[PDB]
Parts: structure tokens; C-alpha cells; sequence
DNA sequence: CTTGACAAAAGTGTTAAATTGTGCTATACTGGGAGCTGTCACGGATGC
């Protein structure tokens, strides 16, 4: 169960770090997500997924 | 129930095919080696951004925030770093992502074979550690294993694993064994010997003596040698060993403390002390004194004839012919008087 | 009590021989293991 935000250039964070509505994954500030959850970038398929997890 | 504890903990994950192993190795020797040339990017050390990248992945704060007092700064050796690759382009980057999911990949590798682990040190026991422990340190072989095996080899990495294995198992008991800690080369030699001394007991139809037994084993090898290291071999008795028929019956109170003095022996001293306390005023004013320094009783240093000698301005053969004198002098005293004839131990 | 001479006890410097600590071995080994009894009384937590 999660929600993907496949980027472009770069990124902003790595593998498994903790976010909220309102932040920006990758992508030079432009994608993003609205959830809570660990996200985990994928390099290959060039996507940053946060998978609804809270952070306890 | 502790045991059958990790005996569920394992199972709680499948082990591995051919396949998945192949891959585990795989992105696991990418990760380290893209952590190499992450080495080369910012002008970091080898190891320096590996245990880094332990930092930002076994989780928070938690992994160095109590190793002992010291282990290795946080907040000024590894905070920088984690900061210091974040400002960089994208084959940096990427190398970074490729170190974190290689390492979490030695470690689902390390769970999978850890289940092979608990198979090898479970065949090990009565070693000293009953189960867990043993098998626990037997674990770490395996890492160590890990991170020094290729799927290039082609080999099924149960091999190498299990040769580690038995290599953590074997030093750890000879580096704890029995309570008297042993050098681990002499270990070896003493499971040598007994090897030796079972097989040949075995073969004679009897119990070897000696001679034979260490002849059994080679040159340089004699009675004397085995008896000795036979010595060695036993460790200390159970203080709380019962004996007698009953429960009551204990060991430990049953050893004599002469550490310390006795009251006989407090008065004993006392008495040498004073009755020969006594004994100095008979000697000469000098001579006492001066005796009192070569035999160490002034400050309980022995004070040679050059120091003496050095005290009332005499040279040092002065000093030497009143230590006769009045030696002498004393022993005319006590050939008379017979008061401390005693003490003759 | 004294000065020089000298033997031995003792001090120190440098090495050879021993003792000890370390790393690794590649076909494949992938979820233990051992049993034990013939009370009795009461206090407490816990499952009915």
C-alpha cells in the first residue's frame, strides 16, 4: 500500500526517510507527495515511493 | 523460554534460492564498490562514509549513541560527512543510493544464512555454552564471511559460510573455555593430545602410559610434556561443589585463610618486635643506629654502606666493621641471655 | 676507623628462542532437544 512520485533530476532525499503532506521528495522542489510514510528511492525505474507508514 | 525463542526467530524467514543469492551478492559488492569510488568523489576514507551510511540506515541516533563512552564522534566525525555529499552532482548521488541498498542487502543475506548458522552450532554443544551463546558468537563467523565472499566463485555461499562458521565457533571456545583463560595455539595443541590419546585408547585396548602416548605424537614429545600440559588441562573445582551424603555439606567453607595473619601470629610479631626493641638499647649509640639501616628497619629500605656511610660521615668499610662488632656484640648478649632463643621457625 | 684491590653480587644492554595472537580454509552442508514422576501448607496473581 502506497502511492508513487517518480522524479526526474537527482533527488532531495534517500532511502528510507520519513515524510508529511506538504513535502518535496525529488525533482528539484517540483513533485510533491501528500502522506505520511517512509519513502524509498528506487534509481532504475527512477521513482521515490512512500508507502504509508507512521513513523513510531 | 529463551531458546525455542530464536529457534522461531529464524524460521521467521524463508532462506534463500539460487537466484535470490546470486542477487543478494550482487548488489551487495555494487553498494561496497560504488562506496570505493564514492571514496574517490569528496576525497573520503575507505571505511569513513561506510559506517556513515550505517549512520542514516540501521536506523536513527540509536547506533552510536552508546557504544562505551568512546567509540567514535557523532556529532562532529559523522554529521559533516552526512551533509558534506548531499551538496553533489548525480553520479555521486546515485553511487550514495547504491551503497545504502547494497548494505541492506548484506544484511538479508546474513539472516538467510543464519539460519544455516544455527544448524552448524547447534551441532557444536556442551563447549562450555549451552546453546545461544555459542551459537551467537558461531552467528558473527558468518558475517565476517559475508562481506569476503564473491558469486563469482559460483560456489553456493553455504560453503564458505559454514568454514567461518566453525572457524567463530572453534576460537571463541578456545578463547573462553574453561575459567582459566588459555592462549588459543595452546588450545589447539591440548585437543591434539587428547585427540591423539582417545584414538590410540581405542586402538591399544587399553589406556596409553605416558611415554607412549606422547611418543604417539612425535619428536620433542615426551612423558614430561604431556603430564604438564595435562596439568594445565583441569580447571578450577566448584567452590559450591556439595560433598558428603548430604545437601549441608559444602566445599567452599572448607578452606583455611592464611592470607592473612593469625592471632598467634599478630602476637608472635608483636613479640620479636618488641623484645628486640629492647635488645637495641645495649648497643652502641652509633652502632644501633647504623644498624638499624643495613638490616632495613628505620624505613623498612635497606640502606647500603655507601649510604651509611654517607650518614655520619664515615666511609663505607667504617660502617661494614660496625655491623661486625656489633653483631657480635648482640650475639654475646644472646648466647647469655637465652630471651629470643626462640623463633628458630 | 681507612685506602687500595678484587671477588662476587648485581645492574644493564642487546638478542635468540618461545610464547601467543590472527586470519582463513570454497561441493555442499540452511527451524534444537531431552526427557520425569510417591508431598504439603499457605499466600497471591490469575483465569472463570
Amino acid at each position: 500500500k502506497a502511492r508513487v512520485y517518480p522524479f526526474e533530476d537527482d533527488v532531495e532525499v534517500t532511502t528510507g526517510d520519513r515524510v508529511a503532506p506538504g513535502d518535496v521528495l525529488a525533482d528539484g522542489g517540483k513533485v510533491k507527495s501528500e502522506i505520511y510514510g517512509r519513502v524509498e528511492v528506487d534509481l532504475v525505474r527512477n521513482v521515490v515511493r512512500v508507502v504509508e507508514s507512521y513513523d513510531i | 523460554d529463551p531458546v525455542r525463542q530464536y529457534l522461531h526467530e529464524i524460521g521467521q524467514v524463508p532462506l534463500l534460492t539460487l537466484e535470490e543469492e546470486i542477487d543478494l551478492a550482487r548488489k551487495v559488492e555494487e553498494g561496497m564498490e560504488a562506496i570505493k569510488k564514492l571514496s574517490e568523489a569528496t576525497g573520503l576514507d575507505q571505511e569513513l562514509i561506510r559506517e556513515v551510511v550505517r549512520a542514516k540506515i540501521l536506523g536513527t541516533a540509536r547506533i552510536q549513541k552508546i557504544p562505551g563512552l568512546k567509540e567514535k564522534p557523532d556529532p562532529k566525525t559523522v554529521e559533516e560527512v552526512d551533509g558534506k555529499l548531499k551538496s553533489l552532482p548525480k553520479e555521486l548521488k546515485r553511487y550514495l543510493h547504491i551503497a545504502r541498498e547494497g548494505e541492506a542487502a548484506r544484511q538479508h543475506l546474513i539472516e538467510a544464512n543464519l539460519r544455516l548458522v544455527v544448524s552448524i552450532a547447534k551441532k557444536y554443544t556442551g563447549r562450555g555454552l549451552s546453546f545461544l551463546d555459542l551459537i551467537q558468537e558461531g552467528n558473527q563467523g558468518l558475517i565476517r564471511a559475508v562481506e569476503k565472499f564473491e558469486y563469482k566463485r559460483r560456489f553456493k555461499f553455504s560453503t564458505y559460510a559454514t568454514w567461518w562458521i566453525r572457524q567463530a565457533i572453534n576460537r571463541a571456545i578456545a578463547d573462553q573455555a574453561r575459567t582459566i583463560r588459555i592462549p588459543v595455539h595452546m588450545v589447539e595443541t591440548i585437543n591434539k593430545l587428547s585427540r591423539t590419546a582417545r584414538q590410540l585408547q581405542q586402538e591399544l585396548g587399553r589406556e596409553p602410559s605416558y611415554e607412549e602416548i606422547a611418543e604417539a605424537m612425535g619428536p620433542g614429545w615426551d612423558a614430561k610434556r604431556v603430564e604438564e600440559t595435562l596439568k594445565i588441562a583441569q580447571e578450577p573445582v566448584s567452590l559450591e561443589t556439595p560433598i558428603g551424603d548430604e545437601k549441608d555439606s559444602f566445599y567452599g567453607d572448607f578452606i583455611p585463610d592464611e592470607n592473612l595473619p593469625s592471632p598467634v601470629e599478630a602476637a608472635a610479631q608483636s613479640l620479636l618486635s618488641e623484645e628486640l626493641e629492647k635488645a637495641l638499647s645495649k648497643l652502641s649509640e652509633r652502632e644501633a643506629m647504623v644498624l638499624k639501616l643495613r638490616k632495613g628497619l628505620i624505613d623498612g629500605r635497606e640502606h647500603t654502606l655507601e649510604e651509611v656511610g654517607a650518614y655520619f660521615g664515615v666511609t663505607r668499610e667504617r660502617i661494614r666493621q660496625i655491623e661486625n662488632k656489633a653483631l657480635r656484640k648482640l650475639k654475646y648478649h644472646e648466647s647469655r641471655t637465652r630471651k629470643l632463643r626462640d623463633f628458630l621457625e
